[PDB]
RNA sequence: UCAGGCGAUGUUU
DNA sequence: GCAGCTAGCCATGCACATCGCCTGGAATGGGT
DNA sequence: ACCCATTCAGGCATGGCTAGCTGC
């Protein structure tokens, strides 16, 4: 079966594996996002619903009156897309908020004094999202690129070695909360424990501990166990958990009730541990003159007298072992203490304490947090509650709940969005029990600890800060305030919300101008992933690691597409099927497997879950039966690769493409090249130009369909049925019967854009591709668009290419190429520029735009109508006039093509400001777009409206008919009719009446849109109106152009030969392009080899095709031949009946079959050397894929044979007329006097620091002397240079520098003097 | 400035001085009236923190908001920086008469000449185009001509030949690391729009033709056209001032000319046939008689030039091959014909050149390098040396030899599940076996490879060193090598990974067949580590450069002999290995500080003051005194400069 | 005609 | 119970050219 | 109301320094 169109053109296809999970819907990320964002849901959970409950209700100060959220709603835009890129104002929506206000009964108990709902209170606009994901700004077309950042939740990072040089580690560990103020761990080479805040100096951690009411003695018990002493007969008999002895060697005899197991001394065994804890045996006794080297645990004041004996965490001696013994304390307990296992950290630190009690506590970290203050208790009181406790100023989300319970073993995955005492004392235990050496440190890019954000979250939050923004101010009206005199459409001021979302949507270090040069440029572009912007790091501080891709990457984000340069690996795209998990980790699918069974059963895996399975890989050659037909296989099982056993794999890759992005999943034969050079490949085919005549790709890879088709430059079909009027504008279709709705539903139409403008000025443009009467399903094209062909994704084109180095024209990678090229037109790309028009009235007076000019006669005014601006078609050149502006004096502020820019007018806009005049051209083009809106929306309607009659003319037709009743009148008599009674007279009379109504609809539709089209929209406030006019370049090829392969071989196009000059093969074709063969080894791209021959197959199957139909031959032999192509190759997936399509259908398929029969090679799972050999046999050529060549001059053959075949090159677009660039002399900068920079402005290089200290290292020095002084910067040495100059002779005058003569004045403006001395 | 409309843009001087100057207004009122004193001591206080703001602002505490959200810029911010005078508009400014393009090929140029494109040079000169026209009274006065070069009328590029014909330009490209990256040419009017380049300079600029750019400059002034006409034609650097060795060596597409042109076969139409001179070899190899390469016997005339600067003549018959001697046309005069006898790879084709210099002078081996690339880039093209897939041999033996191996491997991991040896010395012992079958593998394909060939002599077989272009292409050392050729044919090894440890699964398979997914996942960091590092190579190392250069400037070879007597000691350097630099090359070319005595002492063999070059090295190597002392310029004892003698010979000298 | 952002470019050995 | 040392706090800097494209002073409050 | 009066967070290396800091 097939999709009608693919009919057309069946690509064949190589490839070996079955595909089970079809390539998803490539814009999933921005839509669903968006789609999310915006979106009545109940129960908050993610939506504009979360910000208003969350933000409201607002209560004043007990003041008991109070402000509460209902429901919101969304109006219908004031235009559409389409109008709107042409005006300019955004692609907004209006926001209507449902609010009620109470207050309760003063002085009394919660009487609702009273309750007025105002209806929809306005707060502002908030942009839409175009169906291809894109925003519309001003005019313009913008993107949200999604950004990666840290997981809101907990870290534990070594920074192992490069402090402090002794080879000591840390371990420091961190908590970073989505919205308030970080908080960090850290050790100090004295194994000192230290917290600190946001930043700023170091605090020693049990400060925070005791902040949190806690005293020593509690702290003591949280954090150590215990050791317990009996003051017996003497010597204080001791409990003892006998592996507490294990790491510590003993000095002092080992006995259990005299039973010695060993004397003083040596070290514990393992089994000495075991015999004793069979013994039960630890009430032991102890020599007494050894725990003096111990710590106390709690304070033991006196039994009596409870003097100053002991504070808690102190030393010990025999002399305060008798000082507490005078009462005969019996019980002794203290810390358990190892050097290995388990350190006396926090006792250590509790030590260096400076403070003893809460209060101070509080005091100190006031002090820190604030420089230079005396500290009032309750404000400091306040300070701290404010930072970890309060719901306001700190908050994690669920995601940040999940991950930090994940890390520390609890059970739950829902809690509290705030921190707690439990949570901070959990964290510092984790942290001393990784110095201790149990758990590992985490790391800081395996994929579980990175997340993806998107244009929902961006814009909620952003929102939400306009909300907080507005709530002060609303308290403090509502404080202030009286008694419901005023509603609250008027407390509220939407001001700050909507300037808030508009400099996100419009200045942000995300939100950008969209790429758009090129179908796959813009879908590459929504799905990137970037990791700059607020929150996240910057390209001056990112070292190697995260720029380096860890081995979670797989099958999320690419390894390979990302620029080069200085952004590298902080701009990840991102993989084909990969999507969102439900909190934001990417997440790839895989295929279940059972017992011994490859299920077709997907499911989805995150980073870590994918930690403890282990997972197959995608070209493991299983058999028929669910089995893999080997018993032991290549896996990967934890970053690890391996082989393992036939049982123990768990998950399959799903297809063979996952581990690759739409970047570079285009790149025929991409398993045969180095990274290196898929990677500017990747690149440089993000970076083609529409040509100005597409044409599809000869060695594709089966993904051009669906980039085209899912990218949004095409015009695809809503509803099936069959086409009934066809144009290069427009494309009308008659729906089928059953796909259509009941109600009167008529026909659609699709308006094709013609030639307009992209943000990178190259053209964009439709074409049908469909002929008159002729059906189409649904789902599918119907008009190419830029750089598309067929629906198949073409941005070159395929061109006949010999390798070969050939008299030195070629000698890096200078391409050259026949003139074949040129003549025919398959380069020629097509351009507009934009310029511009403005007029302000000002003091001095207004401005009109007459044709009234002094110093140039008719001899230059003609190209201009008597109103002013240029006919549409004048091939203006630079310096003409398109349009005529006059200022108040008259001065001339007139609008000239600037030098070089050519062009051809094609199309002009006219906007004013609502309120003044439209002169004679305004009112020409004025009435004309009335012509223009006239029969464009109400001539729609018109055949709507034809349609419609057919309808309900047919409602007096089918059935019940009345034939002679009916031919005779015109369609006109439907309204009053008296016939069968039934629900057919029912319908005439009562829809009829629903049609006269119709009638005065459709009156009042178009008196709408002329009222639209007649409105003067806004502007910059002080102007009148604007003209704009467009032109249309058109650019050939010319030695300096730059071509590309798909493979990442670039080259400067470098000659134009004449096609005398070719070398021509013994049949006598030219061939078109010459590359250089020495630049294959090297760059180790051996892929544009396979990629050439396997193209030459492919012609040859044309060729041959071609003699045949041409021979006027009959079908039989075509469908054997075509039905013998499609069937040759090892085994396929691809399976072509030939045989069940209509005898016409194949003649078409030979008609577009005749240029070369595609071919496909799905990226990992290609075409091998076996088949390629075997297609070309199938053809006529010889098997090696090397042909003789003759030579155009000598005519005598090449001593041994070259490789000719066909490869797809495309034009990038540094044109060379865009880089050439000279200067004499010009405009000249204002502070100093220098030349100004860039190529509109008139300037010129810069002869920089570099190349002064390349002049001085040669001896000259009248050049530099020159190129200081003259050229630049002396002001009367340079015109006196220039006079000298025309005069003949040759001769300078060094003067002095201008910018010097600046420095001494700002230095002298500072206190400092610095003046010349004299000689 | 009045910016687009009635705006202007605020410029931060404006912005402060105004506030410094309200803030001054204000204190002078409140010391009219005897006001209070905490008013009079908030106002100072606020006074001195804006002047503060003035002078240098974001040094008090925290920086004052701009007019928007971001600092604003102060006179100390406008002198220092990267932004600020002393780096923006004085060390290295804008400059008039300059233009930039793309560059191309054009391999017809004699190398000391360059294109220009014709509309840039017409907008470069304009200056003397307008002198040179009102000379020849073709018009009135400026405004006159002007409107004429303006029309292009089909005088003005007549007038632009006039005044281009002798007249130095410079051109430059982007990062000019070293004084090689500015260099002069004549121009050549072309159409187009693109600057074509001499191909044997491409190596000293290192500018591949991938869309690169070039600068031209012109210069004005008299001394300074013979500036670039002395110092700066790229006819007058052909040694590199970094080490004195030639920067001409041709490259890729010349030398694979050069090598397919001159290398034996054995057995080619026209065998043994013998020839009287290069003359007739070419005229064979024409018209098709004999062929290209066939070993034969040709009657060559060779000069030599043992008299006193007198070319003495002789000749013979050598046992050469045709296209060798039809090189040989072109080789100046005094050259042993053993030069061009052997294989000419790049080495060998550098050695001739650099010979062929030290000589014969200068202009020869100008005239000669030209001729070099001519007749190389010819006959290249006329061999046709294509790649194409059939070309990368697999070895037949590559998949027994990487069984064997897999099979010592899972014998290893025997020896470890029954538990007799430690994970270490297993991973150890895993990845020396994989070494060691790498290298076998690597072998076999070098062997297979460079053997290849095997034909018939008129008798029945004998093998030769093969015509199998990939290996053509590295054996010449046009590109590649050992290495890469590797990864194309046989195994490309053990991979890394990101930390420094390494894989202990080798990628048993190379680029002719594909890659399975995982191999190649993992080769994407094995190369991505790399070409992130060599972004930030770059910034460091710029920053490197700029620091040298400002502490070794002032220093200027001043007076001409310092007269001492100390200096340093040389031996050659040896790192418990084999020694690495000889002492000859350490030593060439720099003045002596004592005479070097014979190791028979009272022999003295040197003087004091002395040049060492190349035959005194030889001296040295005979008497094979091996501790030599020499002046070296952290000696030199003279104010404010540095003596010539203590610094040598000046290389590209 | 003055300051930020971004992207690209090129500098791949 | 002073002095050499050692430890935290701030200053400094971090390639070169392009080219684009945009984006850009209000902020209250006032007088007719 | 309109255009103008007075005002508003992933460095690292080093170094250079300041304030304790425990030999004497
Ligand atoms: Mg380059
Ligand atoms: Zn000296």
């Amino acid at each position: 079966v097939y999709s009608y169109t693919e009919k057309k053109r069946i690509r064949k296809d190589f490839g070996k594996r079955p595909q089970v999970l079809d390539v998803p819907y490539l814009l999933s990320i921005q839509l669903d996002s968006f789609q999310k964002f915006i979106e009545q849901d109940p129960e908050g959970q993610y939506g504009l619903e979360a910000a208003f409950r969350s933000v409201f209700p607002i209560q004043s100060y007990s003041g008991n009156s109070e402000l509460q959220y209902v429901s919101y709603r969304l109006g219908e835009p004031v235009f559409d897309v389409q109008e709107c890129q042409i005006r300019g104002v955004t692609y907004s929506a209006p926001l209507r908020v449902k609010l009620r206000l109470v207050i309760y009964e003063r002085e009394a108990p919660e009487g609702t004094v009273k309750d007025i709902k105002e209806q929809e209170v306005y707060m502002g606009e908030i942009p839409l999202m175009t169906d291809n994901g894109t925003f519309v700004i001003n005019g313009t077309e913008r993107v949200i690129v999604s950004q990666l950042h840290r997981s809101p939740g907990v870290f534990f990072d070594s920074d192992k070695g490069k402090t402090h040089s002794s080879g000591k580690v840390l371990y420091n560990a961190r908590i970073i909360p989505y919205r308030g103020s970080w908080l960090d761990f850290e050790f100090d080479p004295k194994d000192n424990l230290f917290v600190r805040i946001d930043r700023r100096r170091k605090l020693p951690a049990t400060i925070i501990l005791r902040a949190l009411n806690y005293t020593t003695e509690q702290i003591l018990d949280l954090f150590f166990e215990k050791v317990i002493f009996e003051i017996r007969d003497n010597k204080l008999q001791m409990e003892l958990v006998p592996e507490r002895l294990r790491g510590e060697t003993a000095s002092f005899d080992i006995e259990a009730n005299g039973k010695v197991y060993v004397e003083k001394g040596r070290r514990i065994t393992a089994r000495h541990i075991r015999q004793l804890e069979k013994d039960d045996v630890k009430l032991i006794e102890v020599p007494v003159e050894y725990i003096a080297g111990k710590v106390v645990a709690k304070d033991y004041i006196d039994e009596s007298t409870g003097e100053l004996i002991c504070a808690a965490n102190m030393e010990l001696s025999l002399d305060l072992l008798a000082k507490l013994s005078q009462s005969g304390h019996k019980r002794i307990e203290t810390l358990f203490t190892n050097d290995l296992d388990h350190g006396p950290y926090i006792s250590e630190t509790l030590r260096v304490d400076p403070t003893n009690d809460r209060l101070s506590a509080l005091v100190e970290i006031y002090r820190m947090m604030r420089p230079g203050e005396p500290p009032t208790r309750e404000a400091a009181e306040s300070l701290f509650e404010n930072l970890f406790f309060s719901e306001d100023r700190y908050d994690l989300s669920a995601v940040g709940r999940m991950k930090f319970n994940r890390s520390l073993l609890r059970e739950e995955i829902e809690g509290s969005g705030i921190l707690s005492k439990d949570d901070i004392i959990d964290v510092m235990k984790k942290l001393i029990d990784i110095r201790n050496g149990k758990g590992e440190v985490d790391d800081i890019d395996h994929l579980g600890n990175r997340r993806i954000r998107s244009v929902g979250e961006m814009a909620e939050n952003q929102f939400r800060v306009g909300l907080v923004r507005v709530e002060r101010a609303v308290k403090e009206r509502l404080s202030l305030g009286d008694l419901d005199t005023l509603m609250p459409q008027d407390m509220i001021n939407a001001k700050p919300i909507s300037a808030a979302v508009k400099e996100f949507f419009g200045s942000s270090q995300l939100s950008q101008f969209m790429d758009q040069n090129n179908p796959l440029s813009e879908i590459t572009h929504k799905r990137r992933i970037s990791a700059l912007g607020p929150g996240g790091l910057t390209r001056e501080r990112a070292g190697f690691e995260v720029r380096d891709v860890h081995p979670t990457h797989y099958g999320r984000v690419c390894p390979i597409e990302t620029p080069e340069g200085p952004n590298i690996g902080l701009i990840n795209s991102l993989s084909v099927y990969a999507q969102t998990n439900e909190y934001g980790f990417l997440e790839t699918p895989y295929r279940k497997v059972t017992d011994g069974v490859v299920t077709d059963e997907i499911h989805y895996l995150s980073a870590i879950e994918e930690g403890n399975y282990v997972i197959a890989q995608a070209n493991s050659n299983l058999d028929e039966e669910g089995h893999f037909v080997e018993d032991l296989v290549t896996c990967r099982s934890k970053g690890e690769s391996s082989l393992f056993s036939r049982d123990q794999v768990d998950y399959m890759d799903v297809s063979t493409q996952q581990v690759v992005s739409v970047g570079a999943s285009l790149i025929p034969f991409l398993e045969h090249d180095d990274a290196n050079r898929a990677l500017m490949g990747a690149n440089m085919q993000r970076q083609a130009v529409p040509t100005l005549r597409a044409d599809k790709p000869l060695v594709g890879t089966g993904m051009e369909r669906a980039v085209a088709v899912d990218s949004g430059v095409t015009a695809v079909a809503k509803r099936g049925g069959v086409v009934q009027y066809v144009d290069a504008s427009r494309i009308v279709i008659k729906v089928n019967e059953d796909e259509m709705y009941p109600g009167e539903a008529g026909i659609d139409i699709y308006n094709l854009t013609k030639y307009t403008r992209s943000n990178q000025n190259t053209c964009i443009n439709q074409m049908p591709c469909v002929s008159l009467g002729e059906p189409v399903e649904r789902g599918d094209v119907l008009a190419d668009g830029p750089s598309t062909d067929l629906g198949e994704l073409a941005l070159g084109q395929n061109m006949r290419v010999a390798f070969m180095p050939w008299n030195g024209y070629n000698f890096e990678d200078s391409i050259l190429v026949s003139e074949r090229v040129v003549q025919e037109d398959r380069f020629t790309t097509i351009h507009i520029q934009e310029l511009a028009c403005v007029s302000r009235d000002t003091k001095l007076g207004p401005e009109e735009i007459t044709a009234d000019i002094p110093n140039v006669g008719e001899a230059a005014l003609s190209k201009l109508d008597e109103s002013g601006i240029v006919y549409i078609g004048a091939e203006v050149t630079g310096g003409d006039i398109l349009v005529g502006k006059v200022t108040p004096k008259v001065k001339d502020s007139s609008l000239r093509v600037p030098n070089g820019v050519s062009g051809t007018v094609i199309d002009v806009q006219v906007f004013t400001r609502d309120g003044v005049e439209k002169d004679k051209r305004a009112l020409e083009i004025e009435e004309m777009q009335l012509k223009q809106a006239k029969k464009d929306l109400s001539e729609e309607l018109q055949i709507l409206e034809a349609g419609l009659f057919s309808r309900i003319r047919a409602v007096l037709v089918a059935g019940g008919v009345e034939a002679e009743k009916l031919d005779k009148l015109p369609r006109d008599r439907w309204l009053e009719l008296g016939l069968t009674d039934e629900e057919k007279q029912n319908q005439l009379e009562q829809l009829a009446e629903q049609y006269d109504e119709l009638k005065h609809e459709f009156e009042k539709k178009l008196e709408a849109k002329r009222r639209k089209i007649t409105q003067g929209d806004d502007l910059a406030p002080g102007v009148l109106k604007i003209v704009k006019v467009y032109l249309a370049v058109k650019r050939r090829i010319q030695p300096g152009d730059k071509m590309a392969g798909r493979h990442g071989n670039k080259g400067v196009i470098s000659k134009i030969n004449p096609i005398e000059d070719m070398p021509y093969d013994e049949n006598g074709t030219p061939v078109d392009i010459v590359l250089n063969p020495l630049g294959v080894p090297s760059r180790m791209n051996i892929g544009q080899i396979l990629e050439t021959h396997l193209g030459m197959a492919a012609k040859g199957i044309g060729d041959k095709i071609n003699a045949m139909l041409k021979q006027q031959q009959e079908v039989a032999k075509l469908r054997e031949f075509i039905q013998r192509a499609y069937d040759l190759g090892a085994d396929v997936r691809q399976k072509v009946d030939l045989s069940t399509f209509s005898d016409e259908e194949v003649m078409r398929l030979a008609e577009n079959l005749r240029k070369g029969m595609p071919i496909a090679t799905p990226v990992f799972d290609g075409a091998k050397e076996a088949e390629i050999k075997e297609l070309l046999k199938l053809g006529d050529l010889p098997t090696s894929g090397q042909i003789r060549l003759y030579d155009g001059r000598t005519g005598e053959q090449f001593e041994r044979p070259v490789t000719v075949g066909y490869m797809y090159m495309l034009k990038l677009n540094h044109l060379v007329d865009d880089k050439m660039h000279a200067r004499s002399t010009g405009s000249y900068s204002l502070v100093t006097q220098q030349p100004l920079g860039g190529k509109a402005q008139f300037g010129g290089q810069r002869f920089g620091e570099m190349e002064v200290w390349a002049l001085e290292a040669y001896g000259a020095a009248y050049t530099l002397q020159e190129m200081l002084t003259v050229k630049s910067d002396d002001v009367n040495g340079r015109t006196k240079m220039y006079k000298n100059i025309v005069d003949g002779n040759h001769q300078m005058e060094p003067g002095m520098p201008e910018s010097f003569n600046v420095l001494l004045k700002e230095i002298r403006s500072l206190g400092i003097n610095i003046e010349l001395e004299d000689e | 400035v009045p910016l687009d409309g009635g705006r202007f843009a605020t410029s931060d001087l404006n912005d402060l001085y105004r506030r410094v100057i309200n803030r001054n207004n204000r204190l002078k009122r409140l010391l009219d009236l005897a006001a209070p004193d905490i008013i009079v001591r908030n106002e100072k206080r606020m006074l001195q923190e804006a002047v503060d703001a003035l002078l240098d602002n974001g040094r008090r505490g925290r920086a004052i908001t701009g007019s928007n959200k971001r600092p604003l810029k102060s006179l100390a911010d406008m002198i220092k920086g990267k932004q600020g005078r002393f780096r923006q508009n004085l060390l290295g400014k804008r400059v008039d008469y300059s233009g930039r393009s793309v560059i191309t090929v054009g391999p017809y140029l004699r190398l000391h000449q360059c294109g220009l494109p014709k509309k840039m040079a017409l907008e470069l000169f304009k200056p003397f185009i307008y002198g040179k026209l009102e000379l020849r009274g073709l018009a009135t006065t400026i405004k006159a001509a002007k409107k004429m070069v303006e029309r292009e009328e089909a005088v003005v590029w007549d007038i632009l030949d006039e005044v281009i014909r002798e007249h130095p330009v410079l051109l430059n490209r982007a990062p000019t690391l070293h004084r090689l990256g500015i260099q002069a040419f004549e121009p050549v009017l072309i159409e187009g729009k693109a600057i074509q380049l001499h191909p044997l300079v491409c190596a000293a600029y290192n500018a591949d033709f991938d869309g690169d750019q070039m600068a031209v400059h012109v210069p004005l002034t008299l001394e300074a056209q013979l500036e670039a006409r002395a110092l700066m034609m790229s006819t007058n650097n052909i040694l590199s001032p970094a080490n004195g060795e030639p920067i001409i060596v041709p490259s890729q597409d010349v030398v694979l000319g050069l090598y397919y042109m001159t290398r034996d076969c054995v057995n080619a139409k026209g065998e043994g046939m013998v020839l009287t001179g290069p003359k007739e070899a070419e005229r064979l190899y024409r018209s098709g008689l004999a062929s290209l390469h066939a070993r034969v016997k040709v009657r060559i005339t060779e000069y030599e030039k043992d008299a006193n600067g007198e070319l003495v003549a002789k000749t013979s018959l050598k046992d050469t091959t045709v296209g060798r001697a039809i090189l040989w046309m072109i080789v100046p005069k005094g050259l042993p014909y053993s030069i061009v006898n052997q294989a000419l790879g790049k080495k060998a084709i550098s050695k001739m050149l650099n010979t062929c210099y030290r000589i014969l002078g200068l202009k020869p081996t100008v005239i000669f390098a030209d001729q070099i690339m001519y007749t190389g880039f010819a006959y290249a093209a006329r061999s046709g040396a294509s790649v194409g897939i059939d070309d990368m041999v697999i070895p037949e033996k590559k998949h027994e030899i990487i069984s064997e191996a897999e099979a010592e491997v899972a014998e290893i991991q025997e020896q470890f599940q029954s538990g007799l040896v430690t994970a270490g010395e297993r991973y150890n012992k895993v990845i020396d076996i994989w070494a060691a079958a790498n290298d076998r593998v690597s072998k076999a394909m070098m062997d297979n490879l460079q053997t290849e060939t095997v034909i018939n002599r008129d008798g029945q077989e004998e093998k030769q060193v093969s015509f199998n272009s990939i290996y053509m292409m590295a054996d010449s050392g046009a590109r590649g090598s050992a290495a890469q050729i590797r990864q194309l044919a046989g195994m490309r090894g053990l991979m890394a990974k990101p930390d420094g440890s390494i894989i202990e699964t080798p990628i048993t398979a190379n680029f002719r067949e594909g890659l399975n997914v995982l191999q190649y996942f993992i080769s994407t960091h094995g190369a991505r580590k790399g070409l992130a590092d060599t972004a930030l190579k770059t910034a460091n190392s710029g920053y490197l450069t700029r620091r040298l250069v400002d502490v070794a400037q002032d220093l200027v070879v001043t007076e001409d002999d310092c007269g001492t007597h100390e200096g340093i000691m040389m031996t050659p350097v040896i790192e418990g290995g084999d020694v690495k630099e000889p002492l000859r090359d350490r030593v060439l070319g720099r003045v002596t500080a004592e005479d070097v005595l014979k190791p028979g002492t009272a022999d003295i063999l040197v003087p004091r003051n002395t040049l060492l070059h190349e035959q005194w090295c030889d001296l040295l190597e005979e008497n094979s005194v091996d501790a030599v002392k020499v002046r070296s310029v952290v000696s030199c004892d003279t104010d404010f400069g540095v003596c010539a003698h203590c610094y040598g010979r000046d290389l590209a000298r």
